[PDB]
Formats: C-alpha cells, structure tokens, sequence
DNA sequence: TAACAGCTCTAACAGGAATA
RNA sequence: AUUCCUGUUAGAGCUGUUAAC
DNA sequence: TAACAGCTCTAACAGGAATA
RNA sequence: AUUCCUGUUAGAGCUGUUAAC
C-alpha cells in the first residue's frame, strides 16, 4: 500500500536561440548563441535614458558602464556564466545616452518624499519625463533611479511605488528598467549585470530567448488576484494572462484586466465566459482566425461549477480544453534515492489522486553546471534545503498528465525577468500577480491589454 | 416586482409558461447580435466599392468602425444605432436579392459557430422535461433547437412560416414540446428580417400565439420591443379574456435601460385586467441557471448534459509503481472504521461551548462535535452532569476517509486521536502551534538512547551532534528538534505527514531565532533530511521502515478505544 | 452482384453516396407498416358500422382477421393485398376529410412507440460523421429525425413539401446533411400518401433528386417500388449525364422476392449507361451494422450511442465486508508481477509442435507460446539446439490478472506454474486428469505426521480416519484423498480453487469405484468439509489459515523463477 | 478529389463538364465564344433541371465589344430559367486581382 | 481455416433418497 | 416418464493465440 | 447570519545567496 | 525595485457542520 504510481521525470525543456539552436541553459546559450530575436532586427540598438536626481546619476553611468564591461560571477558560481560584455553576447551595441538623453529629476521629488506622499512623488517622477518625451525617439530604454532617500515612500500600505509608476507609463509605450541602490550595491555583480542586461534586451525589442518544442495550436492561460484593503471591506481585483507560439516567429505573452466589483477571487458565469473569449479572439488575431485545439487555464484556486461551466461553453467542441489549478503550499516533499547528495531531479510529477498531482518545479537540474560538469544543481539551495513541489489539481481533462505537466515545465522557464534557471509557478501565473498587483494599485488600467515586456 | 418573487412565481406554476425569445439569447451563445450583424455588412460594402484589403482591417477595431461609419455617413446613410438601420444596410448591400440576403443571413447565423451556454441547456432541459411546452423565438438560429437535441438526443419540432400551420394544430392537439419562430428558419424562402416584412404578422402564427396564450402565461427574456408586429400581435393577445392565466414577466437584463414602449405595453396590461409585471433578472444566461438551480428532482439523464461541469470530468487513471523512486514523507494509515462514543444532550450545544468545556475542565478524553467522544465515559461526565446527559451509546465510522473528507471536524477530530495515540507511550512532548501538531523532543530527557540515532542525524561529518538547547544569540529561547505531524486525506486513502521543524520553546519568540533556524537548516541537504526523517519515524513508531505495520491504540485502558494502523515505511515510487 | 463486393464498392466510396430509405426501415421501428395500417383501418371502421367492442377482440388474430376482411368482401370492398387498397380504406373511413386522416396517420406513427434500432442510429451516424449527405425516405415518421439527433447529439434539417424548395436551396449551398421527405412531415398537411397524389411529383423536389443525381451515387433500402411517381423521378433521375457516378445498387431483402418493376428498372439503368447493381444484402438493420463494422475511426463519442451494447453497463460496486461468514475455497494470489524467459526461433513455431517437443524430451522446465519459458536455459537447450535458437531474453508481466484473462494460453502456464510451486518441495503426488490437476497423497507415503490432521478429518466421530487405500469390491482400483487445484480469474485478481476429491490410481477405472466415491462422500458434511479444507490447507501451505502470507517459488534455484505469495486464510465475507 | 484543371482543347470532358454544370455556378472570362463545339458544350449543359445553380457569368473586359454569340447564349439561357448573366469587368487578371 | 488454451453447455447413462 | 441433481463417459459451442490461405 | 473545523491565498516585512 | 522564494506576523476567501432567523 506504500508503493504510488510510477512517476517519469520530464526532461529539462530545450530553449530556441540565435540560429534556431537549442540549449537548456539560458545564460549559457545566449553567451555562446545568442537571443533568439537577434536573428532579424527588432532592436537595431539598445538607447537607453536615465531619470534620476543630480545627485546620484553617477551611480545610473557607473552601472551602465558595468553592463558595457564583462564580469565574472562571485556568488551562486555553480550557474552563472561569465558575462562576455553586452555587444559580445546580444550581437546589438548598448548606446550611452547623450546630453539631451538624460534627464534630471524635480527637486520636488525630495520635498513630495520627505512629505512621506507616495502618489505625489510617483507624479512627479511620471512628470519629469517630458524633456525625454519630445526626444521619445531619441531613447529605447529608460533607467530610472530611486535613491535611498525616497525609502520612506518605496512600499507601504494601499500603495506601491514601482506598480504605479509602471501603470502610469504604460500607455505612453516607453519600457522603464526600475533601478534601486539595492542591486547597485550587490556584492555579486555579475548576476546584477545579468539580470539588468537581459531585461534591457527584452524591453527594447524583445525575445531574449523562446522555449522549443511548442506546438502553435495550444493557447496557455493564467488567473491571478490581488487585495485591495478597503475600509469597509475589500476588493479582489484578478487579472489574466496570455501565452502563446504564434504563426509569427515571435512569441507572444501578454496580460488583461477581467471586465466590475469580485468580492471573491472565483469568476461568476459571465466574467469567465468574457474573459476566455476575450482570449481566444486575441489568439485568433494572432492566428488569423485559426481556432485554438489545446487550451490551458492554470489558476491559483479551485475552479467553482461557475467557471467550468463557462470554459465549456465559451469554446467550441473542436477545442479541448484543460482546466487546471496550481496549489503553492503543499504538505508533501520527497527525497530522491537510488538516498542521493542531491534532491529530487527537477519537473518529475507524481500522480497522487486520478486528478491531484505532485509537481516538482523546484529540484535538481542536469546538464547546466558549469564547474564540476555531471554535478546537479539546487537552484533555491541558499534558500531551502530541500525543494517545495506544487500540486495540480485538473479540473477539467480527457487524459495524460505528462502533457500538462510538460507545458507547465517549459512555462516555468521563459520568464526573461526572471535571472535564476527556473521559476517556481508558470510564466502565466507570475504576470498574471504582477498585473493583479499593477491594476489593483491603478484601476484604470482595465481598458487595455499590455505585453510582457512592459511590466517585466 | 422583485427578481426573488420572479423566481418563486415561476416555480410555483412552471407547468403552463410560454416562452418568448427574441435575437437576445443568440448574443450569449456565440452567434454574432444584430448590432455585430450590421457591422459585417458595413465591413463587406465598404470593402467592395473602396478596394480595401479585407484581412487589413478587423471590424471591432476602434478606428476601422470609425473610418467605416464615417464613410457610410458621407454617403448620406443613416447616421449610427437608429431604427431602419439593419434593414437599410440589408438592402443596400444585398439590392432586393432575397436568395442571396438568405444565404449570407445563413452563413452569419451558421450552426457551427454556436457553442450552446448553461441558459441555453437548461431552457430545452426545461421543454424535455415538460415544464414549458411553447417557446416562441424571434431567433433564426439553429441553437436552442439545438440544445434540445444535445440534451435529449430526440428530434426537436420547430415551426418555421415555410410551414406556418402545423403550430395552429399542433398546439391544439398537445403535441409538445413546440418551438414556433415567429420569422421562420433561414433554411426558407420567407425570412421576414426586415423593417417591410416587420409590419406584418402571419394569420396563422398569429393565431397560434393566441392559443398558446389563452393556455399559459408568457416569460419573455433577451426582447427589447422596437417590433411592431410583435407588439401589436401581444397587444392583441391580451385582448383575450384569459390571456396568460399565469402572468407575464418581462426579464430585461436592466429596468433602467428598458425601452418605454415595455414600460406602456405593461401599464396597458395591467389597465386591461392581467397581472403583467416588469422584472430585472440580468443575463438570461444567469437568470436561466437559478431557474434551473430551483427545478426540483430534475432526471439525471438529462442534467448530465445540462450541467456538464456537475459531473466530475479527469478521472484519469494512475500506473501501477513498475520499473530512483522518491521517498515522501507519508505514512498511511489503513484502518478503515473506528469506534467512538456519543452522548445526547437534553439541549442543543455549540461547537464553542465544547471547546470552552474542554479548556475549563482539561479532561483526559477528546470530544468533538457533529458529540462524538473518544476516551472514558466518566471523563464526559466530569465534563456534563447527569442531567444535561440523555444517552451514552457507540458510533462506527466505516468509512474513516470519506467521513473525514466530508466533515472537517471529523478530519480535526480523527488527527487530534491519532496525535494522542502516537505520542501516548513515548516521552516525546506534544505542542501545537496555530492549527498543527508538534511533537518535540523534551529538554530533560534529551539524553535517551532512543534519541542518540536523531543524535545522528544532525551530527556533522558522522560526528555527534544536539539535540535541544538555547540558542546561540537569544536571552531565553530554547529550541529543540521537532516534528509537525499532520493528517492529509488523499484521494480515498490518509496518510500521516511528518516535517522535520526546529521547535523553540517560547511559542511567539519564534522569529527572533529566525536565523538560527536558518542557520541550523542551511546544510540539511537530501541525505540529512533522509537521516533525520528515518529517526523521526524510528522514534515515532519504535520500528524501522522495512515491511513494517505497527498499530497504535489511544486509551488501551477506555471503554472508547480507537485503534489505528499505520504502515511504518513512508510512501514511495520507483520511475517508470 | 454479391454482397460482399456492394460492401467493399461502398466502403470503397460512402463519402458521395445519397440514400433512398422508403417505409420498409420504418418496419422494424416499431412503427405500424402499411399493412398494420391498412389493418387498423378496416378493423376501426368494421368495428363502427356493425356496433362490436373494440377492445374485446384484436387486430393481429387470424380469426378476427379473416372476419373483417370476410366482411369487407361483402360490401365489394377490394379483395385482397392488390393495389388502390390502402388510399382506398383511407379514404373510405376518413370520407375525404384530411385534417383528421392527418390526425390519425400522426397519432399511428407518432414519436412515443418508436424505439432506434441499430439501422436507423447507424445511418444517422453516417450522416453526422459526414459520410452520406443527403437522405431521402419515403417514410413519415421521424425515426431518423430523432435517431441521428440522439446519437449525434445535434439538431437535424428535415425537409418536407410545406417548403419543398429548401432541399435545392441547400444542396446548392452545400449545408450538408440534408433528409428531404419526398412525402413531407405528418405535422404539415401535405403528406402525399393517396394514390391520387401519388401520381405526381413536386417540381422542386424532383429537381432536387435530378441536382443530387450528378453529385453522389444511391443506395435505395426498404423501397419495393409499387410507387409511380418515385419510379419515373428516377428514371428521369437515370436519364443524365453520370446519373449516379459511383452507381447505384437497389438493395433488397430478397432478391426472389422483389417485384419486376425494381429488376426491370435495374436492367433499364444498365442499358442509359450507368452502373446500377440490383444487391440483396438481407434486412436493413444487418446491412447498416455491417457497414458500420466496416467503417473505420468512428468516433468514440457517436459510437458510444450507435452501439450503446458496445460500452460495458452494470459496473455496479459491491459494499463493504462490515458486519455468519460464507468461507470459500479460494485463495487470494497476491501476486502482480513476475519474469519469464523467451527464446526466438529461426523458423515458426506451432503450440503443438512445442506440446510434442515437450512430451518427448521431458525437460525439467515450463514452456509455452504466444515462446515464454519459465525454468533454466538448459532444458531448453535440450529442447532447442543452438540453430534453432536465435536469442534468450526476458519477459516481465506487470499485470498478471489481466494477461491471464487476454490469453487462455497464459492462464494454463500460470496455472501450471503455480501447480509445480505448490507441489515442488511436498511428497504429495501431481497427477492431471481432463485438464485439472490433482494434488493427491501418496500411497507409500500415507503414513506422514503432515497427514494426521488429515486423517483426523476423515475420521468418524473424532477417531482415526483412513487417507489411502483400496476400493471394497475392486479387483485393483486404489483410492486416496485429493484436491483439484485450478486458477481462477476474477474480476482483477487471480484465486486459487481447491475442491476436495477422492483420486483413482487408475485414470480410466473412475467409474467403477463411484459407489465408493459416494459412499465416501454420503456424510462429508459442512463440519467435516470444513476439516478436511482446513487440513488440505495446512497440507499444501505449512500454515494455518489465519493472517499467514505464505510466498512459494518455483525452480528456486533457476536462473528465471517465479515467486508467487498467496494468503493462507480462504475468502470470507460476514454478513450484512 | 478537388482541385481538378481540365483543358478542353477544343467528348471527354464533355460529360465532366456536363456533371460539373450542376454542382457549381461557373464564371467564364478570357473567351469570346466563336467556337461551335464549345458553344454547343455549354448549351447541352444548360438544358438540365438544375444546371449552373449558382449563376452563369460572362466577364468580358468591354460588354460592347463581345461577339454578337455570347449575348445570344446569355439571352436563350436567361430564357431557360437559368440565372446567366453578362457582366462587365476589366481585364481578367484584373479582376481576379480585385476579387 | 488448422491446430492449440480455457469456460460452459447439452447428450446418454447410472442412480440413491435428506446429519446419518 | 411423480420427482431431485449427484457423478461418469463424450462431443460441440463460443471466446481467444498463432500459422496460414 | 453567528460561530466552529480545514485548505489555500495574499498582504507586509526580513533576508541571504546555490553540498558547504 | 537586476533576481530568487525561504520564513515570520496577520487577515481574508472558499468549502463545510451546527444553531438559528
Ligand atoms: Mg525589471
């Protein structure tokens, strides 16, 4: 009674690069490819800008100069990869901005921070940019820069500076890379470096790297909600995101606000049936028409009748679709034997329930290490000592748990914000969070969808 | 009126309950509405004489509709969303080409873009089921005939004008379930679509919804008035002496947003002796689901098909464990039925209350509520005197899994037993933090040789390492290993989980201790954690994890016993 | 033309093939014929003018029926099944009123006595899966409209000649599938069944037959001609270019018994150049079910409604053993997996080649086909040289219930494996008789320790019982007590049966000693049945039946052995 | 087994085209007629109960300048009951162009 | 279509009588 | 054949699994 | 609608860095 | 906020089970 299901270890998804080559490692193949938007010309080069006050805009140059430079990696040596210098290893040169390319901020901004006003300061930081507007084709990119003073108004009840600030230049197309004195004092600099470099590229063109072996016809899906703390009572504002291979080389990924008042996170009747087809008329625009066949609809709670009933309603019989809920906080965790020095190897799934299954986004990874080559990798080893498993619970489904389990693996991988190897919950879920956090600080942002690139 | 009167009204006398449905039910179930219809004839005509790409532009943009409006107002047509629009637009296009205007109206309304909706399967659930038996829609859409034949699997009789009698005789002949439109199929010469043949209503068809009204009382859903025709046709049918026995509702999704000619056509009504009432009951989709949700012993037969998502779809099998397996840390528990013991009071009592009674009295039995008792009767009745105590009988669980998932505080009550029984003979002490059990190694007796194997476990480089202490850097925190055990119900099995925790003895001094806690937890990598999770379950049950089945009684010396068994190895799986 | 070669004409092209059902299918419907109809006629207006109960005599009785016909006769009435007979009655009872002859033929062939039969829901089938387009049938009553609807699980487009331009209209359009009535719905007042109307043909229905003409090839069932307006629209039909292009075969039940116009129509086709085949293919119903069978990658979802014998039904759950206990003679083996040894041979290899080998040889090893071999490489390379054998290698059966229950073959090797283990290391002789094999005590042997509790199941009244010995009137025939041993397959598992017998030395001798046999076995009560199972148990295991998990092995010390463990303890189950 | 190209080259696809007339409306551009087999072609195919359903349409670049047969056949077949007509577009690759 | 495996049935006989 | 079904001796019928034809 | 049980989530903080 | 998710402290949201109103 003791003995479970067989479980396979799902191996460790291919990622389309430079040349359509594929390598596991995403650091490692973008300094020995390339991005995989590099093959044609979506940025011709990255022209950045910056937005800070007098005071601290050499910090702003010196970083930049750093990301010109290549680096070596003194912390977490066991993934990283040495940085071959931002023209070497994204084939497209990094321009400094010039004079009129770089703006100064309000001394106001003190004034409004000092005040402890959190909406004031992000208007102001927002009004600073008409010197950089006029010259909007002038910079690609712009880095604006807190400094540590401003701490007071960084995060604190009913506000967050970082989500309003992307809300408020959002409709006006320009990517902010958000600077902190945080990762400008990092020891480890070439995990700073990494980081900053790749979320540059992707925010001035796009497309660092895709994920392979993705079928065009399948659309995935992710709801996630936030809380707004009303005085009375409170607002659960959820939004969902988009992913998606069109027939176009370039990968889509997008998010969408859900419309009006949830008190609960589970979508009624019509707002899911709203939503889904608000999602399937946008894969038809990205596919001409074609209908999706797989359809993916990962949420962070149980699915009610409500929302089944729509997604069955909402599509056509032609389109199969699976509804599945992730569950973060799990009770179980194993330990691989053969007892090993290393955890579990990394996405094996281990069919609990006939529709509860244990995932193992986090754990050991073959083949991506760069000392000591044939030794797994722990990616969160400073963090926990053994790796946390998720668990699916399928909602909706005709069969096979490696075909879920694998999409979730590969969609665990392409978030290009994201610096480490893997993230813990699927790309899906993470915008779909940080666009739930995004419209519930502004919540006039519901018109609108947005691509990744903006909030990443 | 209000919508929850609406819903009693129409449960309390569903037998006799025409329905009318016109162009608002089809918005819902995926077929473009009239509004949406206009626009794709804007879109084709402004592409034929303007050569335009027609992949170029997509009608719901904002700028194409637009551009498109802005261009057919150059041309002296109609300004935006006024009456003699849709008709207009259709004979513009189509130029008095009826044969044409049908196959394109066909194609538009095609039935393979129609995905029916909950509203939609419960409305031809309804006709099958022989509540409504006349459903007339202005719709020429072949769906709700549609939902009738998914649901039932029958062929479903829908009058078009092309016959335009058979509704006459087969109303009166109480052949039901009829679905008379009242501007026919577009399979047929005569659609009667637009403004012209809008003034006009078939004799027949005319007559047929009289009768039907004499009979029943009518529901009408998704119409908006603007048909003269109709209006004048109900108009009429009220006339009639007994027009609707049974009322008739007007479910607008918004009484704000409703036309005044349904506003005078019910003051009319009610003028003219019937009970005819305006209610706003949203979407029909919503409003049809309720209906349902109040239907009373609907056949299971046809509510597979009319809730899809009540029964339960992913039953996908599991393989068996053929052919590296991990190694979970859940033990499962076998036993299938228990005892325990009930007590009747001559009042009601609150889960509260017990609780409250178990914190003053502090008895040596456990007690829950759903009172089932496990322990010593004597216990209970220091806990309740004789007079508040009717009765002391025995309860069987039969079914230990399904009871614990349906009730959670049978899964409270069953963890609470099963952490007394495991912790009953030993000397490890038993904590709760939050709503988890802990059971800890005591600070005193740190030295047993039953611990010394732990001592193992966190000792660095096979030397001997600690077992409880103060912490580094804290005034008077103590910590000390420790276990959370829980009770997980999976599937139709229970299984114990154990998580190696470093307890510290003050409960809210916890976080100060935090990096400690990081600290001693850094380096327990999958072979230390294997150590220490095979000495927790050594010390737990006495026995090592090999072929092992040991069973464990909480109060061996009660009346009330509860004797569970659970399988010593941890759960595992070898790789396929 | 054979029927064999029709099915593979038609399997070979059904995507463009029209079909011609006339009231023949509706036979078997349940619906009345037209001769039930004629007979109802004459039997309700008999009943009328001379005043007899209706309900006290029948229709279907040969005597009642030879009385009204007698009576019918005697008014000059026709005389017989000739022609002009059926609109005739009709229109003698219903005196030219045809409302109400619409009435009675709708209330006849009304939609509650029929009941779909595997013809009808397969022709449905065809036209959803999207084989067969266009369907018309001479019939009335909806069988197929309702059929195709419930098996499909969508609406169907009837067409009739209240419309009768719709068919064209949508053959033009391509809004496949289309069933055109050419004698329209019952609903409608046109019916077209008196043979005043039967002489004519609508115009836009006969275009409709010539249009689909060129399009598919027709399969005409259930139509016996007699008709002359359907006769002359096909001639019509055949006078064109590539009338049927894939041909069209009349298909009758019997081809003896079908009427000249039919042969003479097929030989007339044949000479205007068209392929028309005349077929007998038997009734309709097995004709659509062998071209079903014939239809490859049917979709699940329909044929889980054609077909509904085809899923598995009265999966009901048996309940818990909760709560006097039946004890059996089966012993659970619990056994899931196990290893087998294969050997390729060079040339094909026959069950019985290998069952002759192996009485020849005589190897000490299993062998069976499907070759897996349990047991050591050598004694099969003492059965098989080396140029013989390409290969040894091994074979796992992850499920054992199942692959017995796939393969008999595999059932006797397995129960012949577990035979050899059982009996591998006891003095108690295996013998076979027909194909069971008996466990019976040896005669040189008989006085064995293992046996006394034997012997004391035998004895009478608690004493010393006998075990071996000779029959009392038998020249030679030797006796000894025995179980026949056999492997069950149940459900999932896998039991052992053991049925307590009293063994013959001599195979052929058995009858002889029956008396004996019954004699021995007149007082082998439930006492002492159960002793002697008990005592067979503990002879055959080594352990008494209670929570034992006895675990045998055969060919312990070969290189592929199977390990089978079955529990001591037979199945029980108390009482509910 | 769609799609078919067949030259007429002008009996052989005379009975395809014949059973091709009624399945689908044809549109003939790029011909002026002049040919008699063709011509006596399309008026067998017309003669059937429900032969070209769709339409017969005849794009010529300039109507004017069509052979004096064309309009003839266009006028016996809107006689017949068949939908022919006699359109006027530009040239035929324009035309598919613009379609 | 020819064997082979099991599961189950009937077709001819024979045959003795309800825990002793 | 007043009954009952316990055995014996045989053959078929279905399923299969191979080899074909 | 008021408690109570469990399962799971986010909302604020804090926080150190990949088997030693 | 270059990142990652490990914990702490809280509240909700769903399910339920009772008592009602
Ligand atoms: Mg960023």
């Amino acid at each position: 009674l003791s003995q479970l299901a067989a479980h396979s270890t799902i191996p460790e998804p291919l990622l389309l690069f430079k040349d359509n080559r594929t390598d596991t490692h995403p650091l490692r193949g973008l300094s020995q490819y390339g991005p995989y938007s590099a093959c044609f010309n979506l940025p011709g080069q990255v022209r950045l800008a910056y937005l800070a006050p007098t005071e601290h805009m050499r910090k702003l140059d010196a970083i930049v100069r750093e990301l010109q430079n290549p680096a070596t990696p003194k912390e977490a040596t066991n993934y990283y990869v040495e940085y071959g210098g931002f023209e070497k290893v994204f084939k497209v040169p990094l321009v400094m901005p010039q004079e009129h390319l770089r703006c100064l901020a309000l001394d106001e901004c003190h004034g409004v921070a000092a005040n402890g006003n959190g909406l004031a300061l992000a208007d102001k930081i927002v009004q600073s940019m008409s010197g950089l507007f006029r010259q909007k084709h002038a910079f690609d990119v712009l880095l604006v820069y807190l400094p540590a003073s401003w701490k007071k108004c960084f995060e604190y009840d009913g506000f967050d500076l970082h989500d309003r600030i992307k809300a408020k230049v959002a409709p006006l197309n320009l990517p902010i890379q958000i600077i902190n004195d945080t990762a400008l004092t990092r020891q480890c600099r070439a995990n700073v470096m990494w980081g900053v470099s790749v979320a540059l590229y992707a925010k001035a063109g796009g497309i660092p790297w895709k994920l392979a072996d993705w079928d065009k016809d399948e659309a995935y899906i992710g709801l996630s909600y936030a809380i707004k703390k009303n005085a009375e009572g409170q607002e659960y504002t959820t939004c969902c995101s988009q992913v998606f291979d069109p027939d176009g080389t370039g990968f889509e990924f997008v998010a969408y606000d859900t419309r009006d008042r949830k008190g609960n996170p589970y979508l009624s009747y019509q707002e899911m049936q709203s939503v889904l087809s608000k999602s399937l008329h946008l894969y038809q625009s990205s596919h001409n028409g074609r209908m999706p066949r797989k359809i993916f609809i990962h949420k962070t709670t149980h699915f009610t009748e409500d929302e089944i009933q729509g997604a069955f309603d909402s599509f056509s019989s032609s389109t199969e679709i699976e509804l599945v809920q992730i569950i973060q906080s799990t009770n179980w965790y194993g330990l691989k034997v053969d007892p090993a020095s290393y955890p579990v190897d990394r996405g094996l799934y281990q069919p609990l329930t006939e529709s509860e299954c244990l995932l193992w986004t986090q754990g050991s990874v073959m083949g991506v290490n760069q000392q000591n080559p044939g030794q797994p990798v722990f990616k969160e080893a400073a963090l926990t000592p053994l790796p946390n498993p998720i668990m699916l619970r399928r909602f909706s489904g005709n069969g096979g748990w490696h075909a879920t389990c694998s999409s979730i693996l590969a969609l665990t991988k392409v978030d290009w914000n994201n610096n480490t190897l893997y993230k813990k919950l699927p790309v899906t879920l993470v915008y779909s969070q940080v666009f739930a956090d995004v419209v519930k600080q502004t919540p006039e942002i519901v018109n609108e969808i947005y691509d990744y690139r903006f909030f990443m | 009126l209000t919508d929850n009167e609406f819903y009693q009204h129409y449960l309390q006398n569903s037998q006799h309950m025409m329905w009318f449905l016109g162009a608002g039910t089809s918005r819902s179930a995926g077929l473009p509405t009239a509004s949406d219809i206009i626009w794709d004839l804007k879109h084709r005509y402004y592409c034929l004489h303007e050569n335009q790409d027609y992949q170029k532009h997509d009608i719901n943009n904002h700028a194409i509709k637009s551009k498109i409006q802005s261009y057919m107002d150059s041309k002296g047509f109609p300004l935006q969303w006024s009456p003699e629009e849709y008709s207009f637009y259709f004979e513009l296009v189509f130029r008095d080409d009826y044969e044409a205007q049908r196959k394109y109206l066909l194609e538009a309304l095609a039935s393979r873009k129609v995905s029916l909706n909950i509203g939609h399967r419960v409305l031809a659930a309804l006709l099958e089921m022989n509540q409504t038996k006349v459903v007339f829609t202005t719709n020429f859409d072949d769906v709700i005939e549609t939902a009738f034949s998914d649901i039932s699997g029958k062929h479903l009789s829908v009058y078009h004008l092309e016959g335009s009698y058979a509704a006459l005789s087969a109303l009166n002949t109480e052949a039901f379930p009829i679905y008379a439109k009242i501007h026919g199929d577009f399979r047929y010469q005569k659609i009667k679509n637009l403004t012209p043949d809008l003034q006009t209503n078939d004799r027949e068809i005319h007559k047929c919804f009289l009768a039907a009204a004499i009979r029943f009382g009518l529901v009408v859903s998704g119409y908006s008035g603007r048909d003269e025709n109709v209006m004048t046709m109900l108009r009429a049918a009220i006339d009639q002496n007994n027009a609707f026995p049974h009322g008739l509702y007007w479910t607008v999704p918004s009484i704000s947003k409703s036309e005044p000619a349904v506003q005078d056509l019910i003051t009319y009504a009610q003028g003219k002796g019937v009970r005819a009432y305006l209610v706003e009951t949203g979407t029909f989709d919503e409003m049809l689901s309720k209906i349902w949700r109040q239907v009373k012993d609907k056949p299971a037969a046809i509510d597979a098909k009319v809730r899809t998502a009540r029964v339960c779809p992913v039953s996908i099998p599991l393989p068996g464990p053929g052919k590296p397996a991990l190694r979970t840390n859940a033990l499962p528990v076998v036993t299938q039925s228990i005892r325990c013991g009930v007590v009747t009071l001559a009042s009601p009592i609150t889960f509260s209350e017990l609780k409250e009674r178990i914190s003053q009295k502090s008895p040596k039995a456990l007690l829950t509520y759903t009172v089932l008792f496990l322990g010593g009767e004597p216990e209970i009745r220091k806990i309740f005197s004789n007079d508040e105590i009717n009765s002391i009988g025995q309860y069987y669980i039969d079914e230990i899994a399904q009871s614990v998932a349906a009730s959670t505080f049978l899964k409270s009550f069953v963890e609470e037993a099963i952490l007394t029984a495991l912790l009953r003979e030993k000397p490890i002490l038993h904590r709760v933090r939050h709503r988890t059990h802990y059971a800890v190694i005591p600070n005193a007796s740190a030295k047993d040789d039953r611990f010394l194997d732990l001592r193992k476990a966190v000792g660095f480089k096979g030397d001997l390492g600690y077992i409880t202490g103060n912490v580094t850097n804290a005034k008077e925190l103590s910590w000390a290993e420790a276990v959370s055990i829980r009770l997980e119900e999976r599937g139709g099995k229970l299984w114990i989980m154990l998580k190696p925790e470093i307890w510290i003895k003050p409960l809210d001094r916890r976080e100060e201790a935090t990096d400690f806690i990081r600290s001693r937890r850094r380096y327990r990598f999958n072979q230390c954690s294997y150590q220490i999770l095979d000495a927790w379950i050594k010390i737990l049950f006495g026995s090592i994890g090999g072929g092992g089945t040991v069973n464990i009684s909480c109060f061996p010396d009660a009346e009330f016993k509860a004797e569970f068994e659970i399988g010593t190895r941890t759960a595992f799986s070898l790789g396929v």
